[PDB]
This record gives structure tokens, C-alpha cells and sequence, in this order.
């Protein structure tokens, strides 16, 4: 088949006015805008600070609050708070 | 727990397969991963389900990651048709697949081998549900096989891309972040995996073709 | 300058992002090298798994009959 | 068809399970008493393991 | 080598395999003629209202102004109560109703008698 | 393995089922033979809080390994030998478990084909 | 359900049939030159008979082709992306924003962009202009009272512009 | 109390004899004076509840409701321009005291001590209401929603008068307290069932229930945005605070009696979810959202729980507040388009940058959004029943998947895709708009941070 | 993506995928030339140049447009409108 | 803005695969491909593309000195 030559010249007027709207809607006067360690010092600093006040004297004067999973303690220690020893487990044989 | 687990890996495993787009076979795969954490809860070993977590994050991430740097390299084509040629356009990102798609299976002593080879010998040394587990062994298969595929469709064949190429990885941001997802699933699974308090009882007593029986599956 | 399209052939390569994609699969294969012959080979057992128990009547407590 | 297989073949593995040939596991003291629910003085209940 | 494609209400039957698009009588053209007569003047009408430059709101389409006083307030006329609309209704209005209604009479009659009789996991049930 | 293929294609008796494993009774074909040593001093395992199913025959060296490991952190690679040598003891562990369970399996095989064909 | 006619043709709809088959073999087959192989065997099996002088020999081939067609699809085809379906498919559909607005600004922001809306205001004195006389009048000239097409006439007249062009040209540019 | 009552008529002679163009800023400022002032209430302490008079007292259901509507006064009077802006100063003053009028009966109405004095300032709740929609309008059957509202509103309101002179002459006063204090059991005979019938009917008819809830929607599409508002959050609440107070007489035969009601409101909860999900007429799907809601208060008020009383007064405060500012952003959007359609006006992503992010944050509000209010109130609604039975939750889940499926359908499909680029008249988002929506927001995630206020009387 | 294309890049390409075409020959190929009415190729093989302009660009277009291109300087017209080639 | 646009008739019908698919259709009767599109595609920096097993194993070519080096370390 093909184009019918109306639809050709009807489309070569929309090439032209396609491009010279096109060509228009660059911007460009060269000037197309005009108006009319601090870092780490900072957070890891300041929010140290309120956290580690915060977690002392509100935190730390309401009771049950911040509780921690004891330390694990074996057979071979020595309690560093009163001091004191830790019996030794016995003989090992049969292995 | 382990059936659906089960269930969830055989399904979306043979659902992996014959599939044409990059993102939904990575979806596949890891659904598969999550079928096999389950199957890791519906045993009594949750903490070899954490540590499963841990190094597929690092490597589904370094993937994605990876993927995405190809798309955007190859204007958006996104599709498996259509893809081929890459392995020397420029061979960091081939590299990065060759050694995810690597880390997918159980390969003997890289990131991917600890969690799930742990997670498959204390699924067999276990009063299981008989069935799960060779729902488990079948689909580590079928991801050993679209791994193959998914290297073979992306890296290796006849390259079938159209013309005017801009191949492009001269770029500081794109190489910082696989560079550091690389050295992450290459040593962090076994820095994780190794200086952790034993919460469990680990198996250790196998017979033969049990615990040979991983890399057998993903060899065959 | 950077890079640039180029038209039906195969494209340039900077020698810098080849050499660290070989530097990373390279320390990739030593990994699995220096971690498979040093220091675990856990492939084997690491156990000998035995027989059956002992294979010995008479021990373990059975009568003879 | 594909569903009711899967959930067949799921019950013909739950009434046929599958275990490596093990005893149970041994516990020291009691079956593990006193770090069950309790009862410290109620029942010390009498069991014994052996050697083998 | 063909399953002939049975159709369904949701598997639509596409354009290619009709097969009634390929043994034509002439009212059917006729009717194709048309209906881009049709298309065409509703087109010509619409971009007349549509690229004036004086013009400031909304085209005012009939068709949707149209359809939906038809969806929301020309339902209740017409209407006239069938045994079909009477048996519908009482069906989706009332049975599932009393449906759910016998299920929680028994529910709560189960769960009072024993309750009576005490053996229930209450030995803490604070927050009733 | 091959005990399943027994239990599921063979005879209901001669296989024995599991997690209902002591049948015949203790001290059968034994007599005085016990030891059951356990070192491991329950009072100092409270006191190292391990996990419960962990409180068991050969927990001593889990004890050495924990003390070792903490007491030596930044050695990333510290504890080796004592971490083997409880996989040692772990592995004779499910070495007296299987011991049991063909101890059971002999037991109920001869002795009840021995009774049930000479009753 | 085209602009320009009613049926589309025979010859259109095997055209069509050609150019879906051959695309679902390219989605089909990869390699390309297996697919380029069994490109030439699809375009010899029309080949073979194509010369037929009868019409409803012909329809009969067609609808065996769509039927044993419709048999050998392919589910998941490769389509493009920016076709219907596609990966994309007006991925870019976020920064379309048409020129009806940016009349609604500010005079500030008019005043930071002082070139770019004097030729607005010269484009749109122009569409203001040439619009009453010549486009109604060719729009109400050559129709009859049903028009029975949808094609256009161009403006061939004398001078100005084709009618109905304004939101045709001043369409956004797909790649924003 | 009175000390609220008496400046609600000193700003109405204010709305006359301010001048021209002056009658704006002295109303919306002096209602905000009287809002503040109104949030200076909260004073209400452990025991006892507090008493400004024999004639008014303030339980800690009423403290959060009261400052509710003196809230929502001014942001509704800031509300009611742009479409009542042209008209005349005579009519335009007319409904600025009809509004002042209508915020004095229902201070009225929640701080009535009285069951007889609480009827008669319920039904003059319900009188300037008529008036507002029918002569604000804007639609056609605005007469018929006008009238089914007056019908069913008395109909169903009226013997409830009857039982309450027959307390009233049965069992002496009708203060709260001694009709507390004194409130004997009254077994399963019939004249009970009855009275209880009549009560909680003529509040299941202001709820509304399923079987009576085509009451609402009318009055919702086919009325102004001050009427809509109002009516939506102050007399649903309202009807719900009514119900909250005289549920303490009747104790032993809502057991027997009470199973129906529960199941209508249920599966009308499921059915009317449905049914705001598939309509047109962007307006109504928050109206059935309203009584899809306001079921779910419904079976939250009738089972008897502490945690259900708690949770039901903090879903009908966060509910008032999301249903009245999704009201807004609708008439914000049929101003912009004079549609009332859905399928119509597409787009606005795009287009208005900033209004996104408040259809956003009023879809997720709407959405049960966790630390929010309206989550709180169905959270504690879902474990109150579920210790009324263990197998109706399953509704309830359904009811929030289905909510959240219908309101995220009303973000995506007005708001997401498309304009489609023939509208060219829509401004930009003026201040007025916005600020509306800075005044609907904030508080409820400021009380998001703190709701130990909303909550009740069992706190 | 960042591609610099223009009229010139699109013309010299599209001319040289056709040029490179088996059953055509580059003695007598303009710019401006028919497919059926002086090249003298079927319309089966203009189907499968389009298919050939297709598979290179990335981009469908649609058998609405693709009866009626029949000549290399409505086909370089009308991808440089699909794809607005200016700046 | 040049890009200078490597011309045609640099390649020929040479690319093995292509060479031998047309000689298989030759050798069936049709002779008419679309033939010299597809060159470009299996010439250049491309054709003798590695295979599955080498690429997986195209580790240790600076591999196994290294792991010798630090063996013998
Ligand atoms: C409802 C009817 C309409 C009401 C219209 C006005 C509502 C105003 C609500 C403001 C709520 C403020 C809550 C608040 O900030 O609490 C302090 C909140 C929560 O604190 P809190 O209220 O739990 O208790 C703090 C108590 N002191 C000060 C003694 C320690 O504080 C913060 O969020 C810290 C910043
Ligand atoms: C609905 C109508 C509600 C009428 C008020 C409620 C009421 O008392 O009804 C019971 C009334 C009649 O009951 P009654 O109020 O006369 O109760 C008499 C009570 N004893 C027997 C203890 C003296 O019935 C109706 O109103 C029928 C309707």
C-alpha cells in the first residue's frame, strides 16, 4: 500500500513545527539560572553525649531498666570484684 | 515448618527454570534459600538458619548489585534473550557473577559452603518428615542448574546485543561497592561463621555419601 | 578523556578495571586453595564413621542361644 | 493434580518417617532434672545410664 | 496438531481464531463501516472540544456522567421483586448471617460449660 | 541408609522402632559393667551458662574450649585442639548411642526369633 | 479497530501473522543463526504457496496457519521495552508533565527564565491567532455530515498551519 | 463547664456585628482562643469524675470529645469558604452561626449530666444539621438525603425518650451517679427486653448499623464539607459516648439479648468493607468506611471489657479525626474538578507535588499505620473479642485486609498513573488547603506520642 | 544512559543497514527510493526490513505504521520522531 | 561530531556458524538469507569466546604461584 499524499503533506507540516518547537525548548541566554572531620566531630560527639547523659541518671535511677545477661564465669577464674578463687574441675582420664 | 519449607524450595526451584528475565530468576532463587531456612527451622538448628541470613544478605546483595550495574550498562534491556556477550566487556562485572553464581551452590570451602552444606547435614542426621529431604536434595540441584544457566545465558555465548555499544565501567562508585561486597562474601561468611559461642550440638558423625552427597548433587 | 560509544566492534578496555577483576577472581582461587589444603579439608569426615557398632557378638551384652 | 500430589506424597512422608541408628540422646542427671520445670524436693526420680 | 482452544469466562477469545472472522457476509462490512462512522464523528467532536485554546475546564463526558447515575442512583428505578431477586436476596442477606450465628452459639455454649465445670487454662486469664 | 530399607520393606519385629529404644531391660548380658564417670561438677555447669541439650556427657571439654576461647579473643584462630578433641568426645558420644541401638537390635532379633520359634 | 479504514486487509492480516510468528521464533530460539535458519524455513513455508489464485484456499491456509501458529507460541515473548508489556513501557511516565501548565508560575521564576517564556508567549500569540477561521472552516469545509474517516486535511490552502496541531506538537520529549 | 458554654454565645452576636471582610479573622481567631482554652480542661484525676455542676460534670470519656469539637470548630470554619465565598453576607453569616450554634448543642450534649437533658441536646444536635445540608447542598437529592436523615434519626431516637421517663419515674433521679450507685439487676422478663431494645436501637439507628445505615451516605455526598465533617466525626462519636454511658443500667440481659446485634454489625462490617471497594463516587467510600468503622465500635461497645472500652474510645477519636480529613482532601480535590467521579480526575502526582504526601499520610492513618491511634483502638477492639470468642478474629483480619485493600485502592487510583491531559484548569495548592491538613495531622501523631489522654474511663 | 544522537547519525545508519542487505545492491541505492516501486523487493522482505530497523533501534513499531513506510526517508522521518532527535 | 562508522564490506559471509548454517540451507534448495548482518557479531575482539569450564577456571593463572609462595612461606 503506502501513504495517501494528503497524510504526507500534512505530516511534513508536523516535521516542521515538530522541530521548531523542539529546537525552541532548549534554554540557552549562556546564563539560564539566576538568583533573584566536622562530620564525625559532630555525631559522634554530640549524641554521645545525650545518650551517655541519658542513659546514666534517668535511666540508671529508674529501677528495673537497662539488665544485662551476666557474665559467664569458669572453673578456672578468679572473681575480680571481692576475690576469690573458682574450684578446678577434676581428673580427665578415659578419652 | 519443614514441610512448608519443602514445599516452598522444589516449588520455586522447578518455577526458576525456563525463565527469561535476570530480577525474577534472582527472586527464585532467593525464595529457594528462604524454602531451605525453613526447612533449617522445622529441624532444631536455628542458629545455622541465622547464619544463613548473614552470608545470602552479603551475597544476594553483591548480586542484585551486580545485575543492576549490567542493566544500566546495556540500556535497559533487562531480558535473558537479548543478552549474551559479556565475559572481556569489561570482565569485572563477569567476574562478580562468576563468583556469586559460584557462592550459590556449595562450593567446598567458600561463603556459600558453611551455612547451607551445614544446614543440609543436619537435615539428613535428623528424625525428618523423609520426604523433605529429598525435596531439599532435588533442589539443590535445580539451583546448581540455573546457576549454570543463568552464567551461561549472561557471560559466555555469542554476543546478541544491538550496535552502538557504551559499554561503561570507568566509574569510582560501581567498582567501590562490588569491590566491597566481593571481599565481603569471599571472607566475612567464614569471620562470622567461625568465632560465634556453639549454641547447638553440631553433628560432626557422618557416614560417607552424606556428607559427600552435597557437592555430589551439585556436580551431577 | 573518558570513554566513548564505538560502533559494531568490540569495545575498549582501561588495563586498570582487567587487572582488578583477575586481582579479585585470582584471590578468589587462592582462597579456596589456602582454605581447602591448609587448615580444615571438612569434604571428609574428619571421624572415621564405623562399621556397624563392632561387628562383635558376645560383647555388648547378648546371650549366646 | 500437582497440589494434591505434593500434600499425598507429605503425609506418606509424615507416616514414614526417617532417623539415622541412634538411641536417644543420654542425659546425666535424671533426664536433665532440676533444669526441667522444677519440683527441687518433690520427686528425685530413680534413673540410672550404663556404659556400653 | 491443535487442542482447538476451548474458551472460558476468563480466558478471552483472541482476535486471530474466531473463526467466524473469515466467512464474511456483506451487513458485517456494512457494520465495520459504520462503526468507524461512529468513531470518527465522536473523534472529530471531541478534539473540536478539545484543542480550543479559550476553553479552561473539563471536556464534560457524557458517556461517563452517563454511566454513573446509571451505576448508582437508576438501580433502585427499575426494580421489581422477583422470585429469583427475592430468593437471591434472602440467601446473600440472611443465611450466611445466621450461618455464623449458629457457629457462635456453639462456640460460646461449649466454651461456658466447661467453664462450669472448670477445666479450661485459666490458672492466669488476666487481661479478660 | 540400608536399616531403613529393612524397617520399611522387611519384618515389623527384627527392626527396632525408635524413640520408644529401651525394650529389653539394662544389666541383661552386663553384669557389672558401669562407669558413667561424669566430672563435670553440675554446680560450676549452672555457674557457666550453657544452653539446655547441652548439659551432657562430655561437656567438660565444652568447658576447657569456652575458657579458652574467651580468655584468648583477638587470636581469631586461638582454640583448635580443644575444640577437636570435644568433637572427639561428641563422636564417642554417637559411637556408645549406635552401640545401644544394634545392642537393642541383636537383642530383639535373635533372642525373639530364639522365643517366638521355640515357644 | 484502526484510525485509517475498517478491515485491515487479507494481505494485512497474513502480514501480521508473519510478523508475530517470526518475532515469538526470535523470542523462541536463541544463538540467532539456529533462528536465522529457521527464519528462512518459515519465509520458504510461505514461499511454497504463496501463488495461490483462489481466495478461500487462501483464507483456508490462513486460519490452519493460526491455528497450528496458536499451537507453537511461545509464553513469555521478547518484547521490547517500550512496548506494552515491556520492561519499561513509560518507565519515564514520571516527568511527563504537560505544557498546558507552567503558565501557573510565579513572576519570580518568570523572571529567572526571561527567554524560554517570551518564545512561549510568541508560540502561543501564534496559536491564538490562526485558530478561529482557518481551522473551523477547514474543519467544516471539506466533511460531509458524517465523516467517515479519521484522517486530517493538511493545511494546503494558502499560508498557516495544519489544523488540531497543538497537542500533537507540543507532545514531551519520551526521554526527559 | 460554664465557663465554655457562655463565650460559644458570646462569639455568636461577634459573627453580626463584625463589618465586612472582618467576620473571617475574628471568628477563626477567637474559636482557636476557645480552643485553647478548652485543652486547659484536662484536669480529670483517678477517683471520682469531675462535677461542674449539678448540671454539668466531665467523665474521661467526655474530656477528649469535648476538646474534639472545640478542635474542630475552627478548622471546619476555615473549611466552609471557596464554595460559599460569592454568596451573600447575610446568608454567609447565617452559616457561621449556625455552625457556632451547633458547636454549643453538642458542648450540650457531652457534658450533659442527665439522660433527659443528653435527649434533648441529642436531637438539637440533629436540628441546624437538616438546615446546613439542604440549603448547602450542591446536588440535587439533597432533599431526599435531608429527610431519610431526619426520619430515621427520630424514628429511631424516639422511644428511647419513653424508656428514659420510665427510669426517670421508677427509680428516682437521672444523674449519673445515682443512676450509678443505685442500679439494681433487672432479670429476663419481656418489658425489659424491651426497654433495653428501644435504648441501644435508637443508638444502633445513630451508629449506624448494617440493617440501617443507607441513613449515611446520602447525607454524605449530597451535603457541604462543614455538614459532612461534623456529621460524620461529632454525631457518630457522639451517638457512640450516648451508648458508652447509658450501657451501666441493663447489666444482666445483654448477655441474652445482645448475640444479633453483634452478628449484624460483624458481617455488615465484611459486607460494607466490600461494598467501598469496587463504587465510584470518591466521597462515599469514606462514608462506608464510617460505618464500617463504626461497626467495629459497635461490637467493641456491646461485649463489655475494659480493653474493649479502651480501645473503642480510642478508635472512634483517631477515626473522627482520619474520616473528617479524608472529607476535606476530597472536597479539596472536587473543587479542583468539578467531577465527584474517580475514574475522572487521574494524575496528581505529577501535577500538585505536595498534596501526595497528605493523601499518603491520611491513606495510612486510615490504613491502621502501627504507632497511630486508629491501630490502637482496633488492636485492642481484635483482643477483646478474640476473648469473647477464639474464632471471630478471622473476621476481623479479613475486615483489616480488606481496609487496607480498599483505602491503598483509593490512594493509587485517583492519585497514581496519568493525567489525563484534557483537565487544564487545575491552580496549584493554595495555603488555605494545606494548613487545613497541618491542622488535621498533628495532632493525632502528637497524640500517637502520648495517648494516655484518649484513653477512657478504664484507664 | 547518556547517547548524543542526530539526523546525520540516524540517515548514515539507517542507510548503511540497508545497504548491507543481500537481494538490494548499493550501485543504485539514494536515500530517496521506493522498496516495491523501483528496488523491486517483496513486500514479505520489506516486512523483514522493518523487523531489521527494529531488532537494531530497540523499539517496536506498530503494523498501524508499518504498512505504509515503503522508502528509507520516511523510515530515518519517522524513528527521528519516535525518538525526538533534537536539542 | 563524528563517530566515523565502520563501513561495510570489512567483513564477509566467514563467521563459521553462518557459514555453515548457509551451507546446510544450500544444500536444502533456498540460497536467500539475511547473511552479512550477523559478521560483526562473530568477528573481532569476539569469536573464540571462551568456554564454560575455562571461564570458572581462569582463576589460577596468577593462582597457583601465589598459593606456592605462601605454601613455602
Ligand atoms: C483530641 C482532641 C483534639 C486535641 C487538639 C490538641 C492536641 C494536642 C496534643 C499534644 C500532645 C503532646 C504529647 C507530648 O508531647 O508528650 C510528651 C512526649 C512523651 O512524654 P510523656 O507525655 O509520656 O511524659 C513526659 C513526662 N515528663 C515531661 C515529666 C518527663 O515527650 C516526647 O515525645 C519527648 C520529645
Ligand atoms: C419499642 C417500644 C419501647 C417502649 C418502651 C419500653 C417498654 O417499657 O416497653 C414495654 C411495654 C410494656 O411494658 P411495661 O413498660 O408496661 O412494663 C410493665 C413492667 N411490670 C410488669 C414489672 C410492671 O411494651 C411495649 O411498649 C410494647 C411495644
Amino acid at each position: 500500500s503506502g501513504y495517501t499524499p494528503d497524510e504526507k503533506l500534512r505530516l511534513q507540516q508536523l516535521r516542521e513545527l515538530r522541530r521548531r518547537w523542539l529546537k525552541d525548548q532548549e534554554l540557552s541566554p549562556r546564563e539560564p539560572v539566576l538568583p533573584p572531620s566536622i562530620f564525625a566531630f559532630t555525631h559522634v560527639l554530640i549524641p554521645v553525649w545525650i545518650i551517655h547523659y541519658y542513659l546514666k541518671y534517668h535511666v540508671t535511677t529508674k529501677p528495673y531498666t537497662i539488665v544485662e545477661k551476666k557474665p559467664r564465669i569458669f572453673p578456672g577464674d578468679t572473681i575480680l570484684e571481692t576475690g576469690e578463687v573458682i574450684p578446678p574441675m577434676k581428673e580427665f582420664p578415659d578419652q | 515448618m519443614l514441610c512448608l519449607g519443602a514445599m516452598t524450595t522444589l516449588f520455586t526451584a522447578m518455577c526458576a527454570l525456563t525463565q527469561n528475565d535476570i530480577k525474577k530468576i534472582i527472586a527464585f532463587s532467593t525464595s529457594s534459600q528462604l524454602g531451605l531456612m525453613m526447612v533449617t527451622i522445622g529441624i532444631n538448628q536455628p542458629h545455622l538458619a541465622f547464619l544463613h541470613i548473614c552470608t545470602h544478605a552479603f551475597f544476594k546483595a553483591m548480586l542484585f548489585m551486580c545485575s543492576g550495574s549490567i542493566i544500566h550498562s546495556l540500556n535497559d534491556e533487562q531480558d535473558i534473550r537479548k543478552m549474551g556477550g559479556l565475559f572481556k566487556a569489561m570482565p569485572f562485572t563477569t567476574t562478580a557473577l562468576i563468583i556469586g553464581s559460584l557462592a550459590l551452590t556449595g562450593m567446598p570451602f567458600l561463603t556459600g559452603f558453611y551455612s547451607k552444606d551445614l544446614i543440609i547435614e543436619s537435615a539428613n542426621t535428623s528424625y525428618t518428615n523423609a520426604w523433605a529431604l529429598l525435596m531439599t536434595l532435588v533442589a539443590t540441584s535445580f539451583t546448581a542448574i540455573y546457576s549454570t544457566r543463568i552464567i551461561f545465558f549472561a557471560l559466555l555465548g555469542q554476543p546478541r546485543f544491538p550496535t552502538l555499544i557504551n559499554i561503561n565501567e570507568n566509574n569510582p562508585f560501581l567498582i567501590n561497592s562490588i569491590k566491597r561486597l566481593l571481599i565481603g562474601s569471599l571472607f566475612a561468611g567464614f569471620i562470622i561463621s567461625n568465632n560465634i559461642p556453639p549454641m547447638t550440638i553440631p553433628q560432626m558423625t557422618m557416614p560417607h555419601y552424606l556428607k559427600m552427597t552435597a557437592l555430589t548433587v551439585t556436580i551431577l | 578523556a573518558h570513554i566513548e560509544p564505538r560502533y559494531r566492534q568490540f569495545p575498549q578496555l582501561t588495563r586498570s578495571q582487567v587487572i582488578q577483576a583477575e586481582f579479585f577472581s585470582a584471590t578468589m582461587w587462592f582462597w579456596i586453595l589456602w582454605r581447602f589444603w591448609h587448615d580444615s579439608d571438612a569434604v571428609l569426615g574428619h571421624f572415621p564413621y564405623p562399621d556397624p557398632s563392632q561387628w562383635t557378638d558376645e560383647e555388648l551384652g547378648i546371650p549366646p542361644d | 493434580g500437582f497440589v494434591a500430589f505434593m500434600l499425598f506424597m507429605f503425609w506418606v512422608g509424615e507416616t514414614y518417617p526417617t532417623y539415622q541408628p541412634v538411641g536417644p540422646k543420654q542425659y546425666p542427671y535424671n533426664n536433665l532434672y532440676l533444669e526441667r520445670g522444677g519440683d527441687p524436693n518433690k520427686e528425685p526420680e530413680p534413673v540410672v545410664h550404663y556404659e556400653i | 496438531s491443535f487442542p482447538k482452544y476451548e474458551p472460558s469466562r476468563l480466558a478471552s477469545l483472541p482476535t486471530t481464531l474466531d473463526p467466524a472472522e473469515y466467512d464474511i457476509s456483506s451487513e458485517t462490512r456494512k457494520a465495520q463501516a459504520e462503526r468507524l462512522a461512529i468513531r470518527s464523528r465522536l473523534k472529530r467532536e471531541y478534539q473540536l472540544q478539545y484543542n480550543d485554546p479559550s476553553r479552561r475546564g473539563v471536556v464534560e463526558d457524557p458517556a461517563l456522567i452517563r454511566w454513573t447515575c446509571a451505576r448508582s442512583a437508576n438501580v433502585y428505578p427499575n426494580f421489581r421483586p422477583n422470585t429469583k431477586t427475592s430468593l437471591l436476596g434472602a440467601l446473600f442477606g440472611i443465611g450466611p448471617l445466621i450461618f455464623w450465628y449458629y457457629v457462635f452459639k456453639t462456640d460460646r455454649d461449649r466454651k461456658e460449660k466447661l467453664i462450669q465445670e472448670g477445666k479450661l487454662d485459666r490458672t492466669f486469664n488476666i487481661s479478660y | 541408609g540400608a536399616h531403613l530399607a529393612r524397617r520399611y520393606l522387611g519384618d515389623a519385629s527384627v527392626e527396632p522402632e525408635p524413640l520408644r529404644m529401651p525394650t529389653f531391660p539394662p544389666d541383661y548380658g552386663f553384669p557389672e559393667r558401669k562407669e558413667r564417670e561424669m566430672v563435670a561438677t553440675q554446680q560450676e555447669m549452672n555457674d557457666a551458662q550453657l544452653v539446655l541439650q547441652q548439659r551432657d556427657y562430655c561437656a567438660h571439654y565444652l568447658i576447657r574450649f569456652l575458657k579458652c576461647k574467651r580468655d584468648s579473643f583477638p587470636n581469631f584462630l586461638a582454640c583448635k585442639h580443644e575444640q577437636h578433641d570435644w568433637d572427639y568426645c561428641e563422636h564417642l558420644d554417637y559411637v556408645k548411642r549406635m552401640k545401644e541401638f544394634e545392642r537393642e537390635r541383636r537383642l530383639l532379633q535373635r533372642k525373639k526369633r530364639r522365643e517366638q520359634r521355640e515357644a | 479497530f484502526l484510525p485509517s479504514a475498517a478491515y485491515l486487509t487479507h494481505q494485512q492480516k497474513v502480514l501480521q501473522l508473519y510478523k508475530r510468528a517470526l518475532r515469538h521464533l526470535e523470542s523462541r530460539c536463541v544463538h540467532r543463526d539456529k533462528y536465522r535458519y529457521f527464519a528462512c524455513l518459515l519465509r520458504a513455508r510461505f514461499d511454497e504457496h504463496k501463488n495461490e489464485k483462489d481466495m478461500v484456499k487462501a483464507t483456508q491456509l490462513l486460519r490452519e496457519a493460526e491455528k497450528e501458529f496458536w499451537h507453537g507460541q511461545h509464553p513469555q515473548p521478547y518484547i521490547f521495552p517500550e512496548s506494552p508489556g515491556g520492561t519499561s513501557y513509560e518507565r519515564y511516565e514520571c516527568y511527563k508533565v504537560p505544557e498546558w501548565c507552567l503558565d501557573d508560575w510565579h513572576p519570580s521564576e518568570k523572571a529567572m527564565y526571561p527567554d524560554y517564556f517570551a518564545k512561549r508567549e510568541q508560540w502561543k500569540k501564534l496559536r491564538r491567532e490562526s485558530w478561529e477561521r482557518e481551522v473551523k472552516q477547514l474543519q467544516e469545509e471539506t466533511p460531509v455530515g458524517g465523516p467517515r474517516t479519521e484522517a486530517l486535511p493538511p493545511a494546503r490552502k494558502q499560508g498557516d498551519l495544519p489544523p488540531l496541531w497543538w497537542h500533537i506538537v507540543t507532545r514531551p520529549r519520551e526521554r526527559p | 463547664m460554664l465557663k465554655y458554654i457562655i463565650p460559644t454565645m458570646m462569639l455568636m452576636p461577634l459573627t453580626w456585628l463584625s463589618k465586612n471582610s472582618m467576620i473571617w479573622i475574628n471568628t477563626t481567631l477567637h474559636s482557636l482562643l476557645i480552643s485553647l482554652t478548652s485543652l486547659l480542661l484536662l484536669n480529670q484525676f483517678g477517683d471520682n469524675s469531675l462535677n461542674f455542676s449539678l448540671t454539668f460534670f466531665s467523665d474521661s470519656l467526655s474530656t477528649p470529645l469535648l476538646i474534639l469539637t472545640m478542635w474542630l470548630l475552627p478548622l471546619m470554619l476555615m473549611a466552609s469558604q471557596h464554595h460559599l465565598s460569592k454568596e451573600n453576607l447575610a446568608r454567609k453569616k447565617l452559616f457561621i452561626s449556625m455552625l457556632i450554634l451547633l458547636q454549643l448543642f453538642l458542648i450540650m450534649t457531652f457534658t450533659a449530666t442527665e439522660l433527659i437533658f443528653f435527649y434533648i441536646m441529642f436531637e438539637a444536635t440533629l436540628v441546624p444539621t437538616l438546615i446546613i445540608i439542604t440549603r448547602w447542598g450542591n446536588q440535587t437529592e439533597r432533599l431526599n438525603a435531608g429527610l431519610y436523615f431526619l426520619f430515621y434519626t427520630l424514628a429511631g431516637s424516639l422511644p428511647l425518650l419513653v424508656a428514659l421517663i420510665y427510669i426517670q419515674n421508677t427509680m428516682g433521679s437521672l444523674n449519673f451517679l445515682i443512676l450509678q450507685y443505685w442500679v439494681q439487676p433487672m432479670p429476663n422478663s419481656w418489658s425489659n427486653t424491651f426497654m433495653w431494645l428501644a435504648c441501644m436501637m435508637a443508638f444502633m439507628v445513630k451508629m449506624p448499623l448494617y440493617g440501617l445505615h443507607l441513613w449515611l451516605p446520602k447525607a454524605h455526598v449530597e451535603a457541604p464539607i462543614a455538614g459532612s465533617m461534623v456529621l460524620a466525626a461529632i454525631l457518630l462519636k457522639l451517638g457512640g459516648y450516648g451508648m458508652m454511658r447509658i450501657t451501666l443500667l441493663l447489666n444482666p440481659i445483654t448477655d441474652f439479648m445482645a448475640y444479633p446485634f453483634i452478628m449484624l454489625s460483624l458481617w455488615g462490617m465484611i459486607m460494607t468493607s466490600s461494598i467501598c471497594l469496587r463504587q465510584t463516587d470518591l466521597k462515599s467510600l469514606i462514608a462506608y468506611s464510617s460505618v464500617s468503622h463504626m461497626a467495629l465500635v459497635i461490637v467493641a461497645i456491646l461485649i463489655q471489657t475494659p480493653w474493649s472500652y479502651m480501645g473503642a474510645t480510642a478508635l472512634m477519636i483517631a477515626h473522627g479525626l482520619t474520616s473528617s480529613m479524608l472529607f476535606c482532601l476530597a472536597n479539596s480535590n472536587y473543587e479542583r474538578v468539578h467531577s465527584r467521579t474517580m475514574i475522572l480526575a487521574r494524575g496528581l502526582q505529577t501535577l500538585l507535588p505536595l498534596m501526595a504526601a497528605w493523601w499518603l499520610l491520611a491513606s495510612l492513618t486510615n490504613l491502621a499505620l502501627p504507632p497511630s491511634i486508629n491501630l490502637i483502638g482496633e488492636l485492642f477492639v481484635v483482643m477483646s473479642t478474640f476473648s469473647w470468642s477464639n474464632i471471630t478474629i478471622i473476621l476481623m483480619g479479613l475486615n483489616m485486609v480488606i481496609t487496607a485493600l480498599y483505602s491503598l485502592y483509593m490512594l493509587i487510583t485517583t492519585q497514581r498513573g496519568k493525567h489525563t491531559h484534557h483537565i487544564n484548569n487545575i491552580l496549584p495548592s493554595f495555603t488555605r488547603e494545606n494548613a487545613l491538613m497541618s491542622l488535621h495531622m498533628l495532632p493525632l501523631l502528637l497524640l500517637s506520642l502520648n495517648p494516655k489522654i484518649i484513653l477512657g474511663p478504664l484507664y | 544512559d547518556a547517547p548524543p544522537l542526530t539526523l546525520e547519525g540516524i540517515k548514515d545508519r539507517v542507510l548503511y543497514v540497508l545497504k548491507l542487505y543481500d537481494k538490494i545492491d548499493p550501485e543504485k541505492l539514494s536515500v530517496n527510493s521506493h522498496f516495491m516501486k523501483d528496488l523491486g523487493l517483496d513486500s514479505l522482505d520489506q516486512v523483514e526490513i522493518i523487523m531489521a530497523m527494529e531488532d537494531e533501534f530497540g523499539f517496536e513499531i506498530p503494523d498501524i505504521d508499518a504498512e505504509k513506510l515503503m522508502c528509507p526517508q520516511e523510515i530515518v522521518d519517522y524513528i527521528a520522531d519516535k525518538k525526538d532527535v533534537y536539542e | 561530531s563524528k563517530m566515523e562508522l565502520p563501513d561495510y564490506k570489512q567483513w564477509k559471509i566467514e563467521g563459521t556458524p553462518l557459514e555453515t548454517v548457509q551451507e546446510k540451507l544450500a544444500a536444502r534448495g533456498l540460497r536467500d538469507p539475511w547473511g552479512r548482518n550477523e559478521a560483526w557479531r562473530y568477528m573481532g575482539g569476539f569469536a573464540n569466546n571462551v568456554s564454560f569450564v575455562g571461564a570458572l577456571l581462569k582463576g589460577f593463572k596468577w593462582g597457583f604461584a601465589a598459593f606456592v609462595v605462601a605454601v613455602g612461606a
